[PDB]
């Protein structure tokens, strides 16, 4: 089926600047593309339809253009509430009505390196027979960061989850938590727990560690 | 005019079927496309399929073909989406939408339902266990609370009963393989105040009427 | 907020013989007006003369059905089973005598055989048995 590619996937612009989102189609879709906005945890909102036409009550800032394969959403000047995810979709009497992966418009700021912190599991949890080791990356920009777990210098994989905050309303930074989950038995087999972080803002990877006990 | 009103939220066990409804109050979807879209938590909008009257056929996205069924009852002015063989990854919000596409050119007055949340898990209502992210041993220090193994969402974390708000970062919940959610709340504080001020996180899980207040101090 | 769409007039036929045939046609431009109405603009090249046509269509209770020339003509503009194509069927009085017309509208100017065959079938079912004329497209018309 037809595929809509939204690139770039993230756009970092300052409030008041112009934004130019793209939505390229695998085939020719003749003026049948819609643009949606979606603020965090909210329902999608229709902005543009038939490529160029604006829906009811949609501020003039929002403009759509294009035909065939290449389409564009332009926000003449970003307002504070316009930082969100925009999706393009085939919207027509004829299927398919596939969506783009979306482009996230974010607030631009200076690079900031993450503050790393590692937490051992509690003696209380170890009773349950599982152990949660946590790594905090705090107040960093941009969002792209890499975390590596090392138990006695043995690179771990498949046993961790990551969770990230939304851009701060004040700092405009992100924070991120990595939780390594393992059995009390496995946890007590090893001594050194470490957490290695790579980020744009760090000239070399940062490692934080503890020795069990 | 036209209003789309979806069935309520559903918690379904892996292997089961869920059928969401979509009552059109006013107007009919005999000329307008009626589509279903879903959104995996923290992911993008996925078109599942729809009824396309101009071709006189119901069409499905290749990703869903065969697991999903889309029907409509003109007497009840209602449309249904039935997803089969649910897995934990079908946890999402399902929308129905009627598209204003029949006229050669129109005002784009599309209509969306409020959305139906479907959560796939074998868990029943359990309140969280709260464990400390104990601070490390004149600069900044970090502490927090691990809020672990709860169902359903939501959970509220506050610090010092709303007193501490600055530098607090409560992360999104993550549905685990257990079918249970876990979340972390953390906060940065001056190192000097580790001796003087106590830090308590207040975890609230209304579904289970659980309130836990956990004090976070250096370990021994 | 001038809501709009660009279409191509790709074919046309009628019930009454009108040998007068365009050599070329410009894009048909649809514009939404207040009061629910819909405007269509097109230019036709006949004998090196550019005829500029504007029709105002009033929307009815029924979807896809419009009235024109002050109620004296009824126009149905309904989507074709073929992608990005519409069929226009207009019955009623034009300049005193009864005439019925059909037009295939499309987003691509490149002729679609699938769409043309549907348009043929539509025409033949309504009894517009005369020859279907495919039109050539040019972006502008000048003497």
């Amino acid at each position: 089926e037809i595929v809509l590619t939204q690139s770039p996937a993230t756009l970092s612009l300052s409030p008041g600047e112009r934004a130019t989102l793209s939505c390229r189609a695998s085939e020719s879709v003749s003026s049948s593309v819609a643009w949606y906005q979606q603020k965090f945890g909210q329902a999608p909102r229709l902005l543009i339809y038939d490529a160029s036409n604006r829906a009811t009550g949609i501020p003039a800032r929002f403009s759509g253009s294009g035909s065939g394969t290449d389409f564009t959403l332009t926000i003449s000047s970003l307002e504070p509430e316009d930082f969100a995810v925009y999706y393009c979709q085939l919207r027509s009497n004829w299927p398919p009505l596939t969506f783009g992966g979306g482009t996230k418009v974010q607030i631009k700021r200076t690079v900031a390196a993450p503050s790393v912190f590692i937490f051992p599991p509690s003696d209380e949890q170890l009773k349950s027979g599982t152990a949660s080791v946590v790594c905090l990356l705090n107040n960093f920009y941009p969002r792209e960061a890499k975390v590596q777990w090392k138990v006695d210098n043995a690179l771990q994989s498949g046993n961790s989850q990551e969770s990230v905050t939304e851009q701060d309303s004040k700092d405009s930074t992100y924070s991120l938590s990595s939780t390594l989950t393992l059995s009390k038995a496995d946890y007590e087999k090893h001594k050194v727990y470490a957490c290695e972080v790579t980020h744009q803002g760090l000239s070399s990877p940062v490692t934080k560690s503890f020795n069990r006990g | 005019q036209v209003q789309l009103v979806q069935s309520g939220a559903e918690v379904q066990k892996p292997g089961s079927s869920v059928k969401v409804s979509c009552k059109a109050s006013g107007g009919t979807f005999s000329r307008y496309p009626l589509i279903w879209v879903r959104q995996t938590p923290g992911q993008g909008l996925e078109w599942m399929g729809g009824i396309f009257p101009v071709i006189g056929r119901t069409n499905y996205a290749e990703k869903f073909q065969g697991r999903v069924t889309i029907t409509a009852d003109e007497s009840t002015s209602t449309a249904y989406m039935e997803l089969n063989s649910l897995t934990s990854e079908d946890t999402a919000v399902y929308y129905c939408a009627r598209l204003d596409t029949y006229e050669i050119l129109g005002y784009g007055t599309d209509v969306w339902g409020q959305g139906t949340t479907v959560t796939v898990s074998s868990a029943s209502t359990k309140g969280p266990s709260v464990f400390p992210l104990a601070p490390s041993s004149g600069g900044t220090a970090a502490l927090g609370c691990l809020v672990k193994d709860y169902f359903p969402e939501p959970v509220t974390v506050s610090w010092n009963s709303g007193a501490l708000t600055s530098g607090v970062h409560t992360f999104p919940a993550v549905l685990q393989s257990s079918g249970l959610y876990s979340l972390s709340s953390v906060v940065t504080v001056p190192s000097s105040s580790l001796g003087t001020q106590t830090y308590i996180c207040n975890v609230n899980h209304k579904p289970s009427n659980t309130k836990v207040d956990k004090k976070v101090e250096p370990k021994s | 907020v001038a809501v709009s769409g660009k279409w191509y007039l790709k074919a046309m036929t009628a019930d009454q013989e009108v040998p007068e045939k365009p050599d070329s046609v410009t894009p048909m431009i649809l514009k939404a007006q207040k009061g629910g109405n819909l405007e269509a603009k097109i230019t036709m090249l006949t004998n090196g003369q550019c005829q500029n046509i504007t029709v105002v269509l009033h929307k009815t209770s029924e979807p896809g059905k419009y009235t024109a020339y002050e109620g004296q003509r009824v126009v149905f503009i309904q989507p074709s089973p073929v992608r990005d194509h519409y069929i226009l069927y207009s019955e009623g009085e034009l300049h005193g005598r009864q005439i019925r017309m059909a037009k295939l509208l499309g987003r691509d100017p490149e002729q679609s055989q699938e769409a043309l065959e549907d348009f043929r079938e539509f025409s033949r079912a309504k009894g517009l048995n005369q020859e279907i004329l495919e039109l050539a497209q040019s972006e502008t018309c000048s003497p």
